[PDB]
RNA sequence: GCCCGGAUAGCUCAGGGUAGAGCAGGGGAUUGAAAAUCCCCGUGUCCUUGGUUCGAUUCCGAGUCCGGGCACCA
RNA sequence: GCGGGGUGGAGCAGCCUGGUAGCUCGUCGGGCUCAUAACCCGAAGGUCGUCGGUUCAAAUCCGGCCCCCGCAACCA
RNA sequence: GCCCGGAUAGCUCAGGGUAGAGCAGGGGAUUGAAAAUCCCCGUGUCCUUGGUUCGAUUCCGAGUCCGGGCACCA
RNA sequence: GGCGACACACGUGCUACAAUGCCCACUACAAAGCGAUGCCACCCGGCAACGGGGAGCUAAUCGCAAAAAGGUGGGCCCAGUUCGGAUUGGGGUCUGCAACCCGACCCCAUGAAGCCGGAAUCGCUAGUAAUCGCGGAUCAGCCAUGCCGCGGUGAAUACG
């Protein structure tokens, strides 16, 4: 879900990169 | 008690079930499977006890888990407390310790809300 | 010992994930175990395991001297 | 709607079965405006309720439609010291509505785990007369019966 | 002590092939509120046992237990 | 002298028949209202006058003490 | 004269580790300014004496200012 | 130092309770804006936040840039779960003189309440509501889920 930071959706929500989600 | 000191459930993949054993995130569900060359979507149900054992050695070998863990966590807690810092001071009332507002919500650490008796108003 | 109420004790072999065996007596035959005395590390020496940590902190922290003299 | 009646919207016949009455059928099943999404389920169904008893999707749709039609219903009215429970007949545009509703309604309290076997199944009921869409239809058609006494406070 | 009665759903009561209705409870429609009204649903060896029947809450022998009723008390 | 009574803040159940403290109001939080009342939705508060006893267990049964009401006190 | 009960701030009254409420008065918030409401402050040898207690407004023993009751007789 | 307090109470919101969903991989289609101790292509080090390099652009040219829902493939199988992502332990990164009170991120671990919400109450009549992502102003950084905007997909109903 979109407060989940450990997943794609959630780095998306947050405008963030990272391991997982990747750019 | 299979692995690590808890029974990891059957009928699930591997991957997630070691997720059900405290210390043990889908992170590092993947990296074990893979170190040891266990397929990720075997059912626990359907694994050798070679994989069993291979994987369980692994697991409690590799980290700290479960009991250990908690004591580990515990420790470091009551360090905070017993030193005093303002972070060891919060962990005393049960405060939030990250620097959240307590004005309202808060209601995780605080719990059920404690209703009291407001100010009157005049007739 | 009283007829008809006592479940037989049969030799028996307890067997652990570390190879290790266990010649011994019970109702069941054989039976496989996760753990035992031969390698559980409480037993073995120390087999301190994932934790030398002792603990470690404060001030193995270094890294280091830096703050100048 | 003080000033005048509000137009009836003309909805784009689908695709597939060249009908109007299915393109509001989908309309009921789209949440979020995924459209897309809502016409695989209804078309997915359809193949459902093709292979499972053999008819013609669109004959068993129609079908089922018109039996959750409700004729009779109760409508609230003024009158004074009380408002009353008066039986209305209902207009041929609220009786589709309704029945297309409660289709979709019923079929999303059905047992079955996903979407397109939920509203085949629902379908498949309604057309054979059996089915909480249909239970719904009777169940508003009795209230208005039973209140027949109020039928003189109709307008 | 003898007759006349009953037991049936949480309550109130109705009746060879049957299992009821009214209220309580539940949801829904309705609403300012409280009801009222309306639609659906739940609640049984029809006290126990033993028999008649093709079978029975039902007939009957029967025991349990509250109903009544009438007499007596050295 | 004899009878009854003492239990959430108020007024009353519960005791006879030991195990389970209930009802109306009040109080506290929230709704409706421009606002108050009425109203509607939630919640808290009584270890039962005290001491002693019986009991596995006492508001409850038995005593003792403190109260609080009521009735009596006649023949001279 | 004989039993029971109250003496606690200026008033009216709660209640074993020198204690509170209201009201009165002073501030302060509120207000256009007031009322009301809310907040804060001052308030005292807790009637006298003896006793018990490390410790008494508190428990005791009296006493006291006063409050309900007892009283020819035939 | 405080405006960031916390037994509590209200408003406006964000994220959800899941299968018309969640996840991983692969693959498309916008618009409006911003940008010289600025935006940063691409290369390499790091699981990563980032770091070192290092072209292009004073910008209808260079860059922020990937739009996301969608489409394709597979996994999950009704579970407080691969739903949800709060809380807490630990380890890092960056701006900054300086992140204790009191920053945003990243990673490992933790994985709470929540099973659709009492009385009550809000918005919207069409490219609207719902849902999906994008940009900017303020600004070192940022507690923005706020605000002002931009497109993508796209309803239901109005008897009276
Ligand atoms: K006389
Ligand atoms: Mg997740
Ligand atoms: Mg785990
Ligand atoms: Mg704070
Ligand atoms: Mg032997
Ligand atoms: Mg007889
Ligand atoms: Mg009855
Ligand atoms: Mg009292
Ligand atoms: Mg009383
Ligand atoms: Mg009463
Ligand atoms: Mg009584
Ligand atoms: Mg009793
Ligand atoms: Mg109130
Ligand atoms: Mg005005
Ligand atoms: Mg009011
Ligand atoms: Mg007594
Ligand atoms: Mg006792
Ligand atoms: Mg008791
Ligand atoms: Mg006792
Ligand atoms: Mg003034
Ligand atoms: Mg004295
Ligand atoms: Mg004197
Ligand atoms: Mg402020
Ligand atoms: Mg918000
Ligand atoms: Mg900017
Ligand atoms: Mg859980
Ligand atoms: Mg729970
Ligand atoms: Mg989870
Ligand atoms: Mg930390
Ligand atoms: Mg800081
Ligand atoms: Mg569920
Ligand atoms: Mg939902
Ligand atoms: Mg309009
Ligand atoms: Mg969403
Ligand atoms: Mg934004
Ligand atoms: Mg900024
Ligand atoms: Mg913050
Ligand atoms: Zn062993």
């Amino acid at each position: 879900g979109k407060g989940d930071r450990r997943t794609r959706r959630g780095k998306i929500w947050r405008g963030t990169y990272g391991k997982y989600r990747p750019r | 008690a299979r692995i690590a000191g808890v029974e990891i459930p059957r009928n699930k993949r591997v991957d997630v079930a070691l997720t059900y054993i405290y210390g043990i995130g889908k992170a590092r569900a993947k990296e074990a499977l893979e170190k040891t060359g266990i397929n990720p979507a075997t059912r626990v149900k359907d694994l050798t006890e070679a994989e069993v054992v291979r994987l369980r050695e692994y697991v409690e070998n590799t980290w700290k888990l479960e009991g250990e863990l908690r004591a580990e966590v515990a420790a470091n807690i009551k360090r905070l407390m017993d030193i005093g810092c303002y972070r060891g001071l919060r962990h005393r009332r049960g405060l939030p310790v990250r620097g959240q507002r307590t004005r309202t919500n808060a209601r995780t650490r605080k719990g059920p809300r404690k209703t009291v008796a407001g100010k009157k108003k005049a007739p | 010992m009283k007829e008809g109420i006592h479940p037989k004790l049969v030799p028996a072999r307890i067997i652990c994930g570390c190879g290790n065996v266990i010649e011994t007596y019970s109702t069941k035959p054989e039976i496989y175990v996760e753990v035992c005395s031969k390698c559980h590390p409480f037993y073995t020496g120390q087999q301190r395991f994932v934790d030398t940590e002792g603990r470690v902190e404060r001030f193995q922290r270094r890294y280091g001297d830096s703050y100048r003299k | 709607a003080r000033r005048r009646r509000a137009e009836v919207r003309q909805l784009q016949p689908d695709l597939v079965y060249g009908d109007v009455l299915v393109t509001a059928f989908i309309n009921k099943i789209m949440r979020d405006g995924k459209k897309n999404l809502a016409a695989r389920i209804f078309y997915d169904a359809c193949k459902i309720i093709q292979e499972k008893t053999g008819q013609e999707p669109l004959k068993v749709f129609k079908q089922a439609v018109e039996n959750v039609k409700p004729r009779m219903e109760v409508r609230s009215r003024r009158v004074g010291g009380a408002n009353y429970q008066v039986p209305m007949e209902v207009s041929p545009r609220r009786q589709q509505s309704l029945a297309l509703r409660w289709l979709v309604q019923a079929a999303n309290q059905r047992p079955e785990r996903r979407a397109a076997v939920r509203i085949a199944h629902e379908l498949m009921d309604a057309a054979e007369g059996k089915g909480g869409a249909v239970k719904k239809k009777e169940d508003v058609e009795r209230m208005a019966e039973a209140n027949r006494a109020y039928a003189h406070y109709r307008w």
